[PDB]
C-alpha cells in the first residue's frame, strides 16, 4: 500500500526520553520524498549507507521520532556516555541504525513547538539502604524508567523529581533530574530508523 | 540572420555565465546556485545544500555577501551596504551560528562597521570600526578595542586610505591574520598634512544644496601617507601594547611604501617596503622572538629589488610565495635580459636562483607545494597575449609541463587558475578566444574530473547572429615585433574598404591585444556597423619585456602616442582601410593617448573621444604618476611634466573633432583635468564637443549612464563615418 | 564600589571598570582573572583590561541570585555571602544558584533619620520553621573557553534527592577534581 507517516508531520513532537516509534509493515516507503519536507542537517548511517536505506527492502523497519536540538548533535552517538545515551535514547547495534537531524521549515505549520528541548541528565535509584545509589542507564529500543516521574516538558533546567518505590517495587527511591536546552526559531528534530530483516516477510520495499 | 546590436551590448541580452567559487578546503569548496549556497567536495563528487536561501531572505532584509568561517561554525551576512570607493564600503553584518542554526543577538558587530576577515583557522573575527580595530575572540564573546586613534581623513587603523587602496593594495584591507590566528598585523595610515580634493555632489532633486565631498589625494609630489605596521597577540591581548616592525633602514631615508605583509610560518612574518622613488624594493623577514617578547628582524635577510632602466615590478614588487616551512620563497623579478621570470630565494641567503628563463615573461605565481609549482606564462606559441597554466619540477628545473596548451588548442588560449589548499585541485577558466569555459581538474593526474560551466546557451544564440571575428597578428616597427589585434566585421571583404576606429589604453604595463572573449561595444560596431576596431600594444606596454616596458620611463606621452599613430599609419597601408576614416577613443589613459594623439598634428585621425582622460601629470596621484615620471621638482623631471601637457597641444585639435566626456563624482581622475583641456581649447579659439555625466564615478557604470554615453558615443561616430 | 590599581606601571585603570553596586569579588588563585557579582548575575573578567564576559542572565532580587548567599546560607551555612569556588588554576568556576521565588519574606519597618516622613519596609526572604526553603544548584563554567559549553551543572547524589536539601560546602581537590557537600 503506502507506508503512512502522517503521525510524524501532526502535533507536537514529544521530548528524546519520550520519543514516539512509528513501526512499518508491509508498505511502501519514498524516503526521499519525506525528508524533502525537511531541512535535513546531518544524516548518518551505521552499518548501511543514506543511499541503501531509501532504496533496499527491509522485512520490518522502525523509525522514532523526537524533538532534539542542533546544538547536541554530538550526544545522539551511541558510542558516547553523555546523558541522552545514557538516561534517554539509545539505538541498537544489531541491526542498521540511521541517524537524521531534521530542521522544520516555515512552510510545514502541522508541527507545532514546545517551550524549549528538555531532556533527562540524571535517573538513578536509591535502594532500601538509603547509602548505595544505582544509575538507571537505558537500554536500547526501550524507554528510561524515569519517564513515570520526568514530566513531558521539563519545566526549568535543575528540576528534580522523586518517587518511593513500594517493597515489591525494591523498596527505596526512584530518583532524576532534568535540563532544558532554550528553543531555535524553527523546531530542530531527530529521526532515527532501524530496519530489521526475517525470514519470508521482506515486506518494507520502496515503491515505483 | 540577426546581427549584434547596440540594445544587445546595453540591455545584457547576450548573457555570458561564469563558474565563481571558493575553497574552503584542501577538497572542497562553495558555490552560489539558484540562490542556495552549495557544497562540492571534489573528492567524492557529492554536494550537500550548505546554506538555504530560504534562510538569505528570512532575516530582516536583503544580505548582499556572505563569508563562512573556517571551521564551518558560523557565517557572516552583509547588509545595509553604502558603497564607499572602488572597494571600500561601510555595512553591518550579522553572525549566524551553525551549530545551533540560530542568530546570534547578543555582542553584535556595530552598524557602519567598514572591514571584517576571519581567522585562517577557528572563528576568531577582526573588524574595523570608525578607523580603530577590533577583535572577537569568539562571536558569544565581547569585541577588544586594540586601537584608539581613528580620526577620519587623518588616521586609519586596519584600513587602507585612497591611495593606497587603488594603487597599492587593490583591497580596502589592512588587517593580516596569523596562520594559527595568534597573531594581527595591522596598519596605520596617516593622512592629517595631506592636501584635499573637493568636488560638489548633486543628489536627488530634494537636495537643495550641494554636498562638498573631501578626500585626502595627494598628487605629483604633494605630502604623501605615511604607514606603520604593528603587530598584536590576539591570545594574550590585555598583556603589551602594540608592537610596531620597524622598517627597513634602506626605505627609512625618506618617503616610503608598504606594499606587502605575507605570514611565513605561525612566527615568522615578511614586510614588501617600497621607497618613493620607486627603484628600491626590500624584503623584511622579522621571527617572533617570544622572550622580549619582540619581532627580530634580521638583517642578513633583507633582501633588495632594483631597477636600472625604470621602477621595480609591473605595477608594484611582486609578492613572495614562502615555502610550507618559510625558509625559502619563490618571488618574479626581471633576470638579465629584462624577462619576469620565477627566483628562488632562501631566507638567509643573499641571492636568489631563477627557475625559468626565455623570451617570455612569468604571469604570476599560482601555487605551490613541495614537488611542484604552478604558475600562468605567455610562452605557449612565443603569443605574449595568451595565458596557459605550467607546473615546475622542483628537482628538475628542467621538467616544465604545460596543463592547459593542448586541452582545446584552437578555442582556449587564455587561462586561469583558482587552487585549492596544498594545490590538490584547481579551477580552470578559460577567457577567450572563442567562448570562454569552466572545468575543474586534480593535480594528482591533472584530469579534467568535470565541466563547470561551458556557456553552451551562448554558443547556440550567438550561431543566429553575424558575429564578428577577432585576429590577432603582429608587425615591425623599427625592427621590434608589436602584436595588435582587429574585430573584424562579418562577411569580411580585404578588396572592400573599411573604417577604423582604434581602442586606447596605451599605459604602462597595458595590453589591449589579447586571445580574450569579450561582448564589448566594439562587438557591436563590427557586427552592426560594420567598423574595424583595432587596438595595438606599442612601446610602454607589459609581458614583452623590461625593454618595451620601460621604454616609456620618465617619458610618459612620448612614445606610447607616436607608436599607436605608426600602427596607424601601417594599418592605412593595408587595402581594406579608408585613410580618410580612422578615429580613435580611449578611457583614463587612452582619453589621455587618444587626446595626446589628436594634438600630435598627425593627419592621420579624423575624430576622436576623450572619457574621463588624464590632462596634466601634475593632477594624476603621487603613487601612480611618480612610479614612471618622477618627482616634478626642476632637478628631477618637471621638464616633460610640462612638455606632456594635452593642453600645450589645442592648436593642432582645429584638424580632428574632438568629444570629451568626463563625470563629476570622479574621484580617480579629477574633473579640473578635462576642465583645463577645455579652457586650453577654448582659449585656442577650437571648437569641439562636450558632456559631463552628473555624479557618475570614474568608470561609468549606472546602467542609465552606461547606456548613455555608448549611445551617445555612436552618434558621434557614425557622424564622424558618415554612417547610417 | 571597586577600583582596579595597576601595579606594573603603579596607575589607576579606567576602562573596562568594574560597576558600581556589585555585591561580590573574588580574584582567581592564582593570575589576575576576576570574577563579581552584579545585579545577582555572575561576571568573569580574564584580565582587568579585559571585557566581563556575563555568564548567567537570570538574576532577580530575592528570586534568583549567582555566586551570592541567600540570608540563611550566608547566616547559618556559609558564614559568608560569597558562592564562588575558583578552581586552582584558575580554569574552572563553581558557582551555586539560590531560588527564593516561594520563599515566604519577614517584613520590618526602617525608621530612617527625621527627613524620612514614611517609614520603609523592608522585605527578606526568610524561611521560618518549616516554610518553603530556597533551593541550590551548583554550575561549573570554564573560563578559558566560556563561549561554547553553557555552564555545566553537578546533579547532587541520589541520597540527597528524596525531598528538600541543602548544599554545605565546595572544595577544590585537584585542578580537575571538585568536592560537594551536601546535606
Ligand atoms: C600624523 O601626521 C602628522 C603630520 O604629518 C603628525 O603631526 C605633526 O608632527 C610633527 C612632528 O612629527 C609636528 O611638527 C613640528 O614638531 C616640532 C618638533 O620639534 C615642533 O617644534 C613644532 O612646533 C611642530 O609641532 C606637527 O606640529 C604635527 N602636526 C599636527 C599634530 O597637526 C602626527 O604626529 C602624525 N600622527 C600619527 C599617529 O602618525
Ligand atoms: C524557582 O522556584 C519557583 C517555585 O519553586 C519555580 O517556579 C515554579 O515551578 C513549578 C514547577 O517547578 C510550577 O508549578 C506547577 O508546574 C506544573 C507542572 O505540571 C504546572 O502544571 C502548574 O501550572 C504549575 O505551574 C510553578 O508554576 C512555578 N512558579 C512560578 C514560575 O512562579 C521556578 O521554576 C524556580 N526557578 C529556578 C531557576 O529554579
Ligand atoms: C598557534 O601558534 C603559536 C605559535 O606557533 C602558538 O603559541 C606558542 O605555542 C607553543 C606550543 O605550540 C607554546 O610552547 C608557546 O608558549 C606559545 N607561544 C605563544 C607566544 O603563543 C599557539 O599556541 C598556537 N595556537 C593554536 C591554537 O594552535
Ligand atoms: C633610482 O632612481 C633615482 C632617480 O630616478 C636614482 O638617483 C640617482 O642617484 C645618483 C647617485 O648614485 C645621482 O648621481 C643621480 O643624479 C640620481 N638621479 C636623479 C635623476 O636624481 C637612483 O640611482 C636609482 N636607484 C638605482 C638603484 O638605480
Ligand atoms: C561545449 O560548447 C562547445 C562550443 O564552444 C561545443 O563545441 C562545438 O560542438 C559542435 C557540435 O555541434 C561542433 O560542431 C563545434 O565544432 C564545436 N565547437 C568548438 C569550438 O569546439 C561542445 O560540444 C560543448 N560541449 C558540451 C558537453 O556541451
Ligand atoms: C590549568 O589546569 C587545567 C586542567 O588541569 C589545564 O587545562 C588542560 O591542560 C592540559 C595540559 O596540561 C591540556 O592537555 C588540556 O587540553 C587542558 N584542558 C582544559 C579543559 O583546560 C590548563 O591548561 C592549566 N592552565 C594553567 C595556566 O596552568
Ligand atoms: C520519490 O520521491 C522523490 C522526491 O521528489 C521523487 O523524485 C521520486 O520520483 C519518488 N519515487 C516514487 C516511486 O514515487
Ligand atoms: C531557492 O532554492 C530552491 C532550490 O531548488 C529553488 O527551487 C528556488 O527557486 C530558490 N529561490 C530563489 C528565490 O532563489
Ligand atoms: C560525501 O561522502 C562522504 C563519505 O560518504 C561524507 O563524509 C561527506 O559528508 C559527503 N559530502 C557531503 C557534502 O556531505
Amino acid at each position: 500500500v503506502e507506508c503512512d507517516f502522517s503521525p510524524l508531520l501532526s502535533g507536537t513532537p514529544p521530548q528524546v526520553y519520550n520519543f514516539k516509534r512509528l513501526v512499518f509493515t508491509n508498505c511502501n516507503y519514498n524516503l526521499t520524498k519525506l525528508l524533502s519536507l525537511f531541512s535535513v542537517n546531518d544524516f548518518t548511517c551505521s552499518q548501511i549507507s543514506p543511499a541503501a536505506i531509501a532504496s533496499n527492502c527491509y522485512s520490518s523497519l522502525i523509525l522514532d521520532y523526537f524533538s532534539y536540538p542542533l546544538s547536541m548533535k554530538s550526544d545522539l552517538s551511541v558510542s558516547s556516555a553523555g546523558p541522552i545515551s545514557q538516561f534517554n535514547y539509545k539505538q541498537s547495534f544489531s541491526n542498521p541504525t540511521c541517524l537524521i537531524l531534521a530542521t522544520v521549515p516555515h512552510n510545514l505549520t502541522t508541527i507545532t513547538k514546545p517551550l524549549k528541548y528538555s531532556y533527562i541528565n540524571k535517573c538513578s535509584r536509591l535502594l532500601s539502604d538509603d547509602r548505595t545509589e544505582v544509575p538507571q542507564l537505558v537500554n536500547a529500543n526501550q524507554y528510561s524508567p524515569c519517564v513515570s516521574i520526568v514530566p513531558s516538558t521539563v519545566w526549568e533546567d535543575g528540576d528534580y523529581y522523586r518517587k518511593q518505590l513500594s517493597p515489591l517495587e525494591g523498596g527505596g527511591w526512584l530518583v532524576a533530574s532534568g535540563s532544558t536546552v532554550a528553543m531555535t526559531e524553527q523546531l530542530q528534530m531527530g529521526f532515527g530508523i532501524t530496519v530489521q530483516y526475517g525470514t519470508d516477510t521482506n515486506s518494507v520495499c520502496p515503491k515505483l | 540572420r540577426r546581427t549584434y546590436t547596440l540594445a544587445d551590448y546595453l540591455k545584457s541580452t547576450i548573457r555570458m555565465r561564469n563558474y565563481n567559487l571558493r575553497w574552503i578546503s584542501d577538497h572542497e569548496y562553495l558555490y552560489k546556485q539558484e540562490n542556495n549556497v552549495l557544497l562540492f567536495n571534489a573528492d567524492h563528487g557529492n554536494s550537500s545544500t550548505f546554506l538555504e536561501n530560504s534562510t538569505f531572505d528570512q532575516f530582516g532584509h536583503s544580505i548582499s555577501d556572505y563569508s563562512v568561517s573556517p571551521d564551518r561554525q558560523f557565517v557572516l551576512f552583509e547588509y545595509n551596504y553604502v558603497k564607499k570607493w572602488r572597494h571600500s564600503y561601510t555595512a553591518s553584518y550579522d553572525i549566524y551560528d551553525l551549530n545551533k542554526r540560530q542568530l546570534i543577538t547578543a555582542e553584535r558587530i556595530p552598524n557602519d562597521t567598514q572591514l571584517i576577515r576571519w581567522s585562517p583557522e577557528g572563528h576568531k573575527l577582526a573588524y574595523v570600526w570608525n578607523n580603530d580595530v577590533y577583535v572577537k575572540n569568539d562571536p558569544y564573546s565581547p569585541s577588544q578595542r586594540v586601537t584608539h586613534d581613528g580620526r577620519e581623513d587623518a588616521i586609519s587603523n586596519g584600513i587602507t586610505d585612497w591611495v593606497y587602496e587603488e594603487e597599492i593594495f587593490s583591497t580596502h584591507s589592512a588587517l593580516w591574520w596569523s596562520p594559527n590566528g595568534t597573531f594581527l598585523a595591522y596598519a596605520k595610515f596617516n593622512d592629517t598634512d595631506v592636501p584635499r580634493i573637493e568636488y560638489s555632489v548633486y543628489l536627488d532633486e530634494s537636495l537643495q544644496y550641494p554636498k562638498t565631498i573631501h578626500i585626502p589625494y595627494p598628487k605629483a609630489g604633494a605630502k604623501n601617507p605615511t604607514v606603520k605596521l604593528y603587530v598584536v597577540n590576539t591570545d594574550n591581548l590585555t598583556d603589551l601594547e602594540p608592537a610596531q616592525i620597524v622598517a627597513p633602514a634602506s626605505v627609512l631615508t625618506g618617503d616610503h611604501y608598504l606594499c606587502d605583509v605575507t605570514w611565513a610560518t605561525k612566527e615568522r612574518i615578511s614586510l614588501q617596503w617600497l621607497r618613493r622613488i620607486q627603484n628600491y624594493s626590500i624584503i623584511d623577514i622579522c621571527d617572533y622572538n617570544e622572550s622580549t617578547p619582540k619581532w627580530n628582524c634580521l638583517v642578513s635577510r633583507q633582501h633588495i629589488e632594483t631597477s636600472a632602466t625604470g621602477w621595480v615590478g609591473r605595477f608594484k614588487p611582486a609578492e613572495p610565495h614562502f615555502t610550507s616551512d618559510g625558509n625559502s620563497f619563490y618571488k618574479i623579478m626581471s633576470n638579465s635580459e629584462g624577462y619576469k621570470h620565477i627566483c628562488l630565494f632562501q631566507i638567509d641567503k643573499p641571492d636568489c636562483t631563477f627557475i625559468t628563463k626565455g623570451a617570455w615573461e612569468v604571469i604570476g605565481i599560482e601555487a605551490l607545494t613541495n614537488d611542484y609549482l604552478y604558475f600562468i606564462s605567455n610562452e605557449y606559441k612565443g603569443m605574449p597575449g595568451g595565458r596557459n597554466l605550467y607546473k615546475i619540477q622542483l628537482n628538475n628545473y628542467a621538467n616544465v609541463t604545460c596543463l592547459s596548451c593542448e586541452l582545446d588548442p584552437e578555442r582556449c588560449q587564455y587561462y586561469s587558475a583558482s587552487f585549492s589548499k596544498g594545490a590538490k585541485y584547481y579551477q580552470l577558466r578559460c577567457s577567450g578566444p572563442q567562448i570562454p569555459r569552466y572545468s575543474l581538474h586534480s593535480s594528482s593526474n591533472d584530469k579534467e574530473l568535470r565541466l563547470l560551466e561551458n556557456n553552451t546557451a551562448l554558443y547556440e544564440t550567438l550561431q543566429n547572429i553575424q558575429m564578428p571575428r577577432k585576429t590577432l597578428d603582429f608587425l615591425h616597427l623599427n625592427g621590434t615585433k608589436f602584436w595588435y589585434q582587429m574585430i573584424l566585421p562579418p562577411h569580411f571583404d580585404k578588396s572592400k574598404k573599411y573604417p577604423l576606429l582604434i581602442d586606447v589604453y596605451a599605459g604602462p604595463c597595458s595590453q589591449k591585444a589579447d586571445a580574450t572573449f569579450k561582448l564589448s561595444w566594439a562587438t557591436y560596431l563590427a557586427s552592426t556597423e560594420n567598423i574595424i576596431v583595432a587596438s595595438f600594444d606599442g612601446r610602454g606596454s607589459g609581458y614583452q619585456g623590461d625593454k618595451i616596458m620601460h621604454a616609456i620611463n620618465r617619458r610618459l606621452g612620448t612614445f606610447e602616442v607616436e607608436d599607436q599613430i605608426e600602427a596607424a599609419k601601417q594599418f592605412s597601408k593595408m587595402g581594406f582601410v579608408d585613410d580618410k576614416r580612422i578615429a580613435i577613443w580611449g578611457w583614463s589613459y587612452g582619453g589621455y593617448v587618444t587626446s595626446m594623439v589628436l594634438g600630435a598634428g598627425s593627419h592621420v585621425f579624423k575624430c576622436g573621444i576623450a572619457v574621463a582622460p588624464v590632462s596634466a601629470w601634475e593632477f594624476y596621484d603621487s603613487v601612480y604618476t611618480e612610479r614612471y615620471m618622477g618627482l616634478p621638482t626642476p632637478e628631477d623631471n618637471l621638464d616633460h611634466y610640462k612638455n606632456s601637457t594635452v593642453m600645450s597641444r589645442a592648436e593642432n585639435f582645429k584638424l580632428v573633432e574632438y568629444l570629451l566626456i568626463h563625470g563629476t563624482a570622479d574621484d580617480n581622475v579629477h574633473f579640473q583635468q578635462s576642465a583645463q583641456i577645455t579652457r586650453a581649447l577654448v582659449d585656442a579659439g577650437v571648437d569641439f564637443q562636450a558632456m559631463w555625466y552628473t555624479d557618475e564615478d570614474h568608470g561609468i557604470a549606472t546602467s542609465t549612464a552606461h547606456q548613455h554615453i555608448y549611445t551617445h558615443m555612436t552618434h558621434f561616430i557614425k557622424q564622424c563615418f558618415s554612417l547610417p
